[PDB]
RNA sequence: CGCGGGGUGGAGCAGCCCGGUAGCUCGUCGGGCUAGGAACCCGAAGGUCGUCGGUUCAAAUCCGGCCCCCGCAACCA
RNA sequence: GGUUGCGGCCAUAUCUACCAGAAAGCACCGUUUCCCGUCCGAUCAACUGUAGUUAAGCUGGUAAGAGCCUGACCGAGUAGUGUAGUGGGUGACCAUACGCGAAACUCAGGUGCUGCAAUCU
RNA sequence: GAGAACAGAAAUCUCCAGUAGAACAAAAGGGUAAAAGCCCCCUUGAUUUUGAUUUUCAGUGUGAAUACAAACCAUGAAAGU
RNA sequence: GCUCGUAUCAGUUUUAUGAGGUAAAGCGAAUGAUUAGAGGUUCCGGGGUCGAAAUGACCUUGACCUAUUCUCAAACUUUAAAUAUGUAAGAAGUCCUUGUUACUUAAUUGAACGUGGACAUUUGAAUGAAGAGCUUUUAGUGGGCCAUUUUUGGUAAGCAG
């Protein structure tokens, strides 16, 4: 039995992350962060769709797990597990805590009130702001609806507002579609394992013309 | 795995001193070396920096400023020819030479020459220079060694001794020079005197003579082409010294040629950086070739 | 229970620097100090005798005596309703000059130039200071500088 | 009981009814703290420059 | 091009690591002091492990450095136990190498029941003029690429010099 | 619900604390002269320790994340 | 302009990899009687400056070099923030008014300067 | 990292890289590289006299600390400490 | 009350000059967290051919090297505000052969204090000044509480700080 979240809605204390002075606190229920055909290429999946958050909440990291299980499953249910990439992009840091004490008849008993009232952890949450992408989807073209609607599905599990936009950008990429678009039929940009390698007017020639041949020999 | 040096690495480096890099100067020993008296407020502390090269001595008395330290007089070993000592420019009685040279240098810019008139007959005894009653206190210098070796017996101590004699008030302990036993805390007067007057060297140019015969034709070559015998040796170190007490001035060179000269000489050979054009120009034609495969 | 000891709370404040700690470079000490000048303190965290307490940390005071590796410095410490004489003895380490003084002596000089070409033309020097006056009237033209209608521009995602 | 245990509150007003005036300056400050051998010297130099004017204008 | 640039022995290091102190010790001392005609330096451990019974500070080795034509007699005849058959995996990346042999009577030194049998571990340090600069106090540089030691040069000066052979792998 | 014991062969206890890691009881077949047996102890298998990152003193017991009463817990209303 | 001794600021000076260095200087370099110090004249000490070499150090040049430094209406008047309202919004928060105002990012340029003394085709 | 008998993840030895990622009695934070770390040599200033100063502060005390004065010492070639 | 009489001033700005490590920002910058994806030998793990012989040699999970910008930090930080904060803006000031000294200097070198000498009607930013400064003595008080903003504990409270 865990707390309600809206006793945890509000950024109301200073982060406080495990570390050296919690050093015990327990394990997120969100571990898995990327779903779908993660391992696409960049030309693989242009289009790109985000859940970002319209408050300055926390995001618990039940909710987070809860939300992306189910736009995962609602796209692997609609339209295939390898038709889109979905990352989390909010990692639950915030440490909750709770003053636990007897719940029962004569519970002043034992409670000592609200001295020592310094809790333990007993909860993660992920602290999101005005704008800030919650999801990211990258699909092909013909995915959109899907995944907006996945997203959608997505909204319920959390609490507040939250937005679903399509972005300008060509997948998980920070280059406009028409702009990567360019700089992809030049030679400036690189297939990597999942993301993408960027040729600069900088450093080294040598190792520039052992990378990137094809902008070179043009 | 020697050449992991990241930019993170780079960057949070910390360049020492200049000086330190080049290792050419202790700012540990030179801040307490420089460190004047505050209630002292302005008046200069005066280091005799002494260094060795190889076939050198450099010898100083130098104050300090902010801009950078400054020069009161110089004596260097290769200018001793004049004085009357052309071999063992490095030796400990060149040291010593040397070190009575800019003593006696100083006291004639000072007008400090007539009073404190020095040692000049040395006996390889231990003494300071004491200050005459009613009248002005000698010139206090503190030895600069830099990075050199303290030890026994050493040539820094050797231009320590000289410039004493001649008659700067230079504090110091007998215990360094030659001479002195660890066993039994004296001083050889003998000894220091004749390391003063070259007989370290002329007991090893007998010795050499009696056993090796090609040693003494290799080394000492100079000694033994100019005709110079070891009971003759001394006789030119103290005659050095009466010069050197005679006519100390310091005499500069002529240059053979004028700074112009030598400047437009050493520029015209002297490699030119490339300009940004053609550093623009190499790059842009490594493009056009070496991408393009001609 | 609570601490307050000589440098509490003095965790950054005595910092050294980035990239520049170790050793401290001669200047330091080739400066020299007398009774009467305006020193700002700033403390070396790397040279721990003669350390000013963190109250004075940033405080610019008078010499009022100068010792072998050390000055006395007066300043003025608000202590309840009124101020209070406080004399640091501090070492240069910690202690440099101030140009806040200097600025005032580099525009005592210039008066007194000023003064000088009065006493000799009279052509209204006008020694005193004046704050920022007002913009007086000026003619911009628009040969070559025809305006740029700029309107509102909407709004769009960028995400 | 628990009662309130600091504030500052008050206190700045407090100072301030007839609080901050600076400090009142004077010319020829104490030379208390400065080196004796200093002291010492300025007593006897002031000894000898008070004869020395007086010599002047006796 | 090469004016001085000739390779030369810096330095040859024996060393015998003993399990423990005292007599075992004391003996590995004398032999390597009359193999190098001079007192041996004996190294304590670093820190305390159990399990090769050693403690900190305990004098676990002795070793000795030679140089000149000492070392290259005492190179060569360490070298003769091995029959002049070294291997590139004993020679090191900073150009110098060594090699380990037991049983030190073959080098020449008759057996002596207390003395026992000993085992040590040759290292040449090779070089060539100018590593003054790296090891003087005024001025210290570090030697050039050019001037640096390697792997390649050290086995092709240790096949030339000795008619030796370096086995294959 | 109080930092309180381990989830160790089928069962209950060592070993956890000093480093090549099957230690006692059940069963299957021999041991062993037996006249069968009863008993005796010797061997074969049976625990890869509820389980994720290890910083490798080969760590998973001497780092950390979830259930179990106990050596027992009250206070005047 | 080169070099050295002593420096000031302490990377525009550092780091990596290749080149060039006339003269002098610096250096490596040669030796072990003495002073001296080491397991080891390797360091350190002394002596010769003689036997040789610019191989290295050092200096300089090169590099769409890393780093560093400087600048920008580059990002950005953005983030943040002082003051104001009986402003909005259930709230979370947000907008506006009068002011101050970043950091990251992008681009551009640069890669020691300088003082005292001595000295050199 | 590379290398050397036993010797291996850890024993001793050797080079390279190494901005300190080590160590500095203890808590933590600062600080420190020809040092404030490690090792060695010498030593007792952890001494005497009585004042001034900073912190907590009432500008009381206590504790701690700071810069001198007059001595007498230690160390070092010395500046100095 | 006292000494004086417009200053031996100021809960303010300006100008000049210091100090700070919060907000923000950053993490392809240190430390500590943290999610994904290329190649290399299994000495620097495990699961398998060419077995009575390695490190001719290849696939999977994973460990380290790279280049990667997913997300972060009250007790993390290169950078770094705003607001607050120290000092100065003169006559007790600026400059000159230095008279004294047992301090200091190699030294009539300095240091400190001085005589004498050049400098007002603009004596050196703004605004105000409703007098400025200085004592003596004594009352009550020493339970506080509320609001905006910053902020801690707590699910929160007309809660506690």
């Amino acid at each position: 039995a865990r707390r309600p979240a809206r006793c945890y809605r509000y950024q109301k204390n200073k982060p406080y992350p495990k570390s050296r002075y919690n050093r015990a606190v327990p394990d997120s229920k969100i571990r898995i962060y990327d779903l779908g055909k993660k391992k696409a290429t960049v030309d693989e999946f242009p289009l790109c769709v985000h859940l970002v958050s319209n408050e300055l909440e926390q995001l618990s990291s039940e909710a987070l797990e809860a939300a992306r299980i189910c736009a995962n499953k609602y796209m692997t249910t609609v339209s295939g597990r390898d038709a889109f990439h979905l990352r989390v992009r909010v990692h639950p840091f915030h440490v909750l805590r709770i003053n636990k004490m007897l719940s029962c008849a004569g519970a002043d008993r034992l409670q000592q009130g609200m001295r020592g009232a310094w809790g333990k952890p007993h909860g993660l949450a992920a602290r999101v702001d005005i704008g800030q992408i919650i999801f990211s989807v990258r699909t092909k073209d013909s995915n959109k609806d899907v995944v907006v609607e996945g997203l959608r599905r997505a909204r319920y599990k959390f609490p507040g507002q939250q937005k679903i936009i399509l972005s300008k950008k060509w997948g998980f990429t920070n280059l406009d579609r028409p702009e990567y678009l360019k700089k992809r039929e030049a030679g400036e940009v690189k297939d990597d394992g999942a993301f993408v390698k960027f040729l600069s007017k900088k450093g080294s020639l040598e190792n520039n013309i052992r990378e990137f041949p094809e902008y070179f020999a043009a | 795995q020697k050449d992991a040096k990241s930019s993170a690495y780079s960057s949070r480096f910390q360049t020492p001193f200049r000086r330190r890099r080049e290792g050419k100067t202790d700012y540990y020993q030179r801040k307490r070396l420089v460190t004047q008296h505050k209630a002292k407020y302005n008046t200069p502390k005066y280091r005799l920096v002494v260094r060795f090269t190889n076939k050198d001595i450099i010898c100083q008395i130098i104050s300090s400023t902010i801009t950078g330290d400054v020069v009161l007089a110089a004596a260097y070993s290769h200018e001793l020819p004049r004085y009357g000592i052309t071999h063992g420019l490095t030796n400990w009685a060149a040291a010593y030479a040397t070190g009575l040279l800019i003593a006696r240098r100083t006291l004639q810019k000072l007008g400090l020459d007539e009073t404190y008139k020095g040692v000049e007959e040395v006996e390889g005894e231990y003494e300071l220079t004491e200050a005459v009653e009613d009248g002005p206190r000698p010139f206090k210098v503190f030895l600069d060694i830099g990075l050199q070796r303290t030890t026994t017996g050493a040539r820094v101590f050797g231009a320590l001794k000289g410039a004493s004699d001649g008659g700067l008030y230079v504090p110091h302990s007998e215990n360094r020079f030659p001479g002195w036993d660890f066993e039994t805390e004296e001083i050889d007067p003998e000894l220091l005197r004749s390391y003063i007057f070259g007989g370290h060297v002329s007991q090893y140019m007998e010795e050499l003579a009696d056993d090796d015969e090609e040693r003494f034709s290799e080394l000492f070559k100079g000694y033994l082409a100019d005709d110079i015998d070891a009971d003759s040796l001394e006789d030119i170190y103290t005659s050095a010294h009466e010069a050197i007490r005679a006519d100390p001035a310091f005499k500069p060179t002529e240059k053979k040629f004028t700074k112009e000269q030598y400047a437009a000489e050493s520029k015209k050979y002297r490699q030119t950086k490339l300009s940004k054009e053609e550093r623009a120009a190499r790059v842009a034609a490594k493009i056009a070739a070496l991408a393009g495969q001609q | 229970g609570k601490s307050h000891g000589y440098r509490s709370r003095t965790r950054y404040m005595f910092q050294r620097d980035f990239r520049k700690h170790g050793a401290v470079h001669l200047s330091t000490y080739l400066k020299v100090y007398k009774v009467g000048d305006i020193v700002d303190i700033k403390a070396n965290g790397s040279i721990q005798k003669g350390m000013p307490h963190k109250f004075y940390q940033g405080k610019t005071g008078v010499v009022y005596n100068v010792t072998k590796s050390s000055v006395g410095v007066i300043i003025n410490k608000m202590v309840g309703n009124r101020y209070l004489e406080k004399r640091l003895n501090l070492r240069v380490e910690h202690i440099k000059h101030s140009k806040c003084r200097q600025e005032f002596l580099e525009r005592v000089k210039a008066n007194a130039a000023k003064r000088a070409e009065a006493k000799a033309q009279g052509v209204a020097v006008q020694l005193k200071r004046q704050p920022a006056q007002p913009r007086e009237s000026r003619i911009v033209s628009t040969e070559g500088n025809v305006p740029q209608t700029l309107a509102p521009v909407p709004y769009e995602t960028f995400i | 009981a628990k009662s309130k245990n600091h504030t500052a509150h008050n206190q700045t007003r407090k100072a301030h009814r007839n609080g901050i005036k600076k400090p009142k300056t004077y010319k020829y400050p104490s030379l208390k703290g400065v080196d004796p051998k200093f002291r010492r010297n300025h007593k006897h130099a002031l000894h000898g420059t008070a004869k020395a004017l007086a010599a002047a204008k006796k | 091009q090469n004016p001085m640039r000739d390779l030369k022995i810096e330095k040859l290091v024996l060393n015998i690591s003993v399990g423990e102190s005292g007599d075992r010790l004391t003996r590995a001392s004398k032999v390597l002091e009359q193999l190098s005609g001079q007192t041996p330096v004996q190294s304590k451990a670093r820190y305390t492990v159990r399990t090769f019974g050693i403690r900190r500070n305990e004098k676990i080795a002795v070793h000795v450095t030679v140089r000149g034509p000492k070392a290259e007699e005492i190179l060569e005849r360490g070298l003769k136990v091995k029959e002049y058959q070294l291997r590139d995996r004993n020679f090191s990346a900073t150009g110098n190498f060594g090699f380990g042999i037991d049983e030190h009577i073959d080098l020449g030194i008759k057996y002596d029941p207390s003395i026992g049998i000993f085992g040590m571990d040759f290292y040449v340090v090779m070089n060539r003029p100018g590593a003054r600069v790296t090891r003087r106090k005024r001025c210290k540089g570090t030697v050039g690429n050019s001037h640096k030691t390697t792997k390649e040069d050290t086995v092709s000066w240790f096949k030339q010099k000795y008619d030796a052979d370096v086995l294959d792998k």
